[PDB]
């Protein structure tokens, strides 16, 4: 089964299961190799992984992570992917100093919102964007990755997990515990993370729920190097109220993006 | 409001119309089991409406499961003996998918009546998934019915209630309701509710949506309004039992129109 694949690295651990480098000894194709552990005697296949699985096989575009293969075993379940060569969060530790060049981000939260958007567009919440969920290759291209917290929503919405994204990306509907929440808080979560392109540090870095909330409030009432227009979208992608926040394809619309281009990301 | 997604709503209509094409189990797959019947399969999904009322789970949980078992025995030869462990993995795994808070296994071990093992459902599980190639997210005729409650105007729950109840009642049987898509059993549903309780009919609105009308509609509401005649009758009754509660304002207890109305 597993025969062809050599292990290279470690990647790490997402929402679930364990990550590797790999190549394909007969294609030399590098791959992502997400193990999953079985559970035979409990508790069974994982809701995370048949639902990253069953979504994921759906859900096919250039910003979204490529699912190309699942391999089962009878105790282990490796799920095959594009390789990406790093995530967004290293990348913007790596550029700490450096700054990312406009340009760049423009592009990013272009293609993250065209991705976001598919997303949207077929009934999916990705509900745990964070830097770290976000791949980019030496081409120019940004992914959304790891859709183990994903769900598949239905119109209209109705109470999901409230457990849901991690704290200093969380929309206020979730913070606050408000029975309906949708597409808007992978909205605010793209705005937090647009904002954390261009200051290369996190917008809201909350110690705690309250600390989450207050910090929010400070800033949009109760970012400096970035144009009029980057504002705009950044302060409409960042609305309180979640009916009057931007949905995602209306982003794209923005001024904003009117010059946009595709650059090559500076360093490797 | 952002709840009801609007700048959304068309592009995913159109996907789930275009997804229940590719999600539908062959419509004469029962002629072709050897051992099990309709019959059967009834009393399968009669009692998996038992497991969702138990374990209060979503009634798209049941029609996902329905959908499971569908598919599966689109693909797979299954004894009698055998029948129900098929459905109690469905269960599991469309509750695994859909529930925020899906039972743990040994609650589906439980309802089985210790007929099947553990292990048994564990594997089950597994073999589903394998056949239905992990493909879950299937679109339900819940999914189309919750769109066009939208459209009422203002909304009414009686309607929606009894709406649920006509489409719930199909999944029950296989002959004939495999042959109708998701969006017609639940249009058919939504008007015969409608007219029921309200008197009026299918919103104009929701023709331009979905391009059905009651002319293309016709022989689904026939159908449809010969099982709510006949449905105290109906060997399988968990269903009108379910909904005779004030969870369900109890539109199971209503009368059935003596006719509809349509022809020249
Ligand atoms: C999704 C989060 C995941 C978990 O560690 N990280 C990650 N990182 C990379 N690549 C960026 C990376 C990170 C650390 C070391 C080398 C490369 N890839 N490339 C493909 C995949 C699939 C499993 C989605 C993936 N997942």
């Amino acid at each position: 089964s597993m025969e062809n694949f050599q292990k290279v690295e470690k990647i790490g651990e997402g929402t679930y299961g364990v990550v590797y480098k790999a190549r394909n000894k007969l294609t030399g194709e590098v791959v992502a190799l997400k193990k999953i552990r079985l559970d035979t005697e409990t508790e069974g296949v994982p809701s995370t992984a048949i639902r990253e699985i069953s979504l994921l096989k759906e859900l096919n575009h250039p910003n979204i992570v490529k699912l190309l293969d699942v391999i089962h075993t009878e105790n282990k379940l490796y799920l095959v992917f594009e390789f990406l060569h790093q995530d967004l969060k290293k990348f913007m530790d790596a550029s700490a100093l450096t700054g990312i060049p406009l340009p760049l981000i423009k592009s990013y939260l272009f293609q993250l919102l065209q991705g976001l958007a598919f997303c949207h567009s077929h009934r999916v919440l990705h509900r745990d964007l964070k830097p770290q969920n976000l791949l980019i290759n030496t081409e120019g291209a940004i992914k959304l990755a790891d859709f183990g917290l994903a769900r598949a929503f239905g119109v209209p919405v109705r109470t999901y997990t409230h457990e849901v994204v991690t704290l200093w990306y969380r929309a206020p509907e979730i913070l606050l515990g408000c029975k309906y929440y949708s597409t808007a808080v992978d909205i605010w979560s793209l705005g937090c993370i647009f904002a954390e392109m261009v200051t290369r540090r996190a917008l809201f870095p909350g110690d705690s729920e309250i600390d989450q909330l207050f910090r929010i409030f400070r800033t949009l009432g109760t970012v400096p190097p970035l144009d009029e227009d980057g504002r705009s979208l950044l302060s409409q992608m960042l609305h309180y109220d979640p009916n009057k926040r931007i949905s995602a394809k209306a982003a794209l619309a923005h001024p904003f993006f009117q010059d946009v281009t595709k650059p090559v990301p500076h360093l490797r | 409001s952002v709840n009801e997604v609007p700048d959304y709503h068309e592009d995913i209509h159109t996907y789930l119309r275009e997804m229940e094409v590719k999600c539908k189990p062959k419509v004469g797959y029962m002629k072709k089991q050897p051992d099990i019947t309709n019959s059967m399969r009834a009393i399968l999904v009669d009692w998996l409406v038992e497991v969702g009322e138990e374990y209060k789970l979503q009634n798209e949980t049941l029609h996902l499961a329905v959908n499971y078992i569908d598919r599966f025995l689109s693909s797979m030869s299954v004894l009698r003996g055998k029948l129900q462990l098929v459905g109690t993995a469905a269960m599991l795994l469309a509750s695994k998918f859909e529930e925020i808070y899906p039972p743990e296994v040994a609650e589906f071990v439980y309802i089985t009546d210790d007929t099947y093992t553990k292990k048994q459902v564990l594997r089950m599980e597994h073999l589903v998934l394998k056949v239905l190639a992990f493909d879950l997210a299937a679109p339900t005729i819940n999914q189309f019915l919750t769109q066009y409650f939208l459209h009422q105007q203002p909304a009414n729950c009686k309607v929606e209630s009894l709406a649920m109840f006509l489409g719930e009642l199909s999944l029950i049987d296989a002959d004939p309701y495999l042959k109708y898509l998701p969006s017609v059993i639940a249009a058919a549903a939504f008007h015969l509710a409608l007219y029921t309780v309200t008197g009026q009919s299918w919103p104009e609105s929701l023709v331009q949506k979905t391009g059905y009308t009651l002319e293309t509609l016709k022989p689904c509401l026939l159908d449809l309004h010969q099982t709510y005649l006949r449905a105290p009758q109906h060997a399988q009754q968990s269903i009108r039992e379910k909904y005779k509660n004030s969870k369900y304002h109890g539109v199971s207890l209503l009368n059935p129109p003596e006719t509809l109305n349509v022809e020249h």
